[PDB]
C-alpha cells in the first residue's frame, strides 16, 4: 500500500473501504 | 488527530485501521 | 445539522442529498 | 452565488434547499 | 463538452465515466 | 503528464479519451 493524502470526504470513503463490515468512528478536532 | 494528519501532512492505511470498530 | 464547505463535485453530491426527488438546478457562475 | 459561496466560504444544507425543484 | 479541472480521485472517476468498457490506465508521474 | 496537466492546469475529455484501453 501507499501513503495517502485525505481530506474532507475522501477521508470518509478510505475509511469505509479499509474498515469495511467493521465499521468505524469518524472524530475530526474542534 | 487522524482527520487532520491525513489531510494537512500523509496518512497510511494501517494508520486510518486504528478508527476500525 | 452543520454548516459545509464545498467545492466542485461536492457540491452537487450535497444538492442530490438534501433534494432527492425533487431534483434540482446547478447554476455556476461564469 | 451558491456555487460560488459554498466554495470560498461556506454554505448550509438550508441554503442548498432553495435549489431544489 | 467543456474543460475541466480534476485532481485526485476525481480524475479516475472522469476516466472511468469517458472509457467506460474499455478500461484505462492511469498512469502519475513519481 | 495528463494526471498533473488535469490538476495543475485545465484538460478536456477529448485528452483523457487517449488514456482508455
Ligand atoms: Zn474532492
Amino acid at each position: 500500500f501507499v501513503n495517502q493524502h485525505l481530506c474532507g470526504s475522501h477521508l470518509v470513503e478510505a475509511l469505509y473501504l479499509v474498515c469495511g463490515e467493521r465499521g468505524f468512528f469518524y472524530t475530526p478536532k474542534t | 488527530g487522524i482527520v487532520e494528519q491525513c489531510c494537512t501532512s500523509i496518512c497510511s492505511l494501517y494508520q486510518l485501521e486504528n478508527y476500525c470498530n
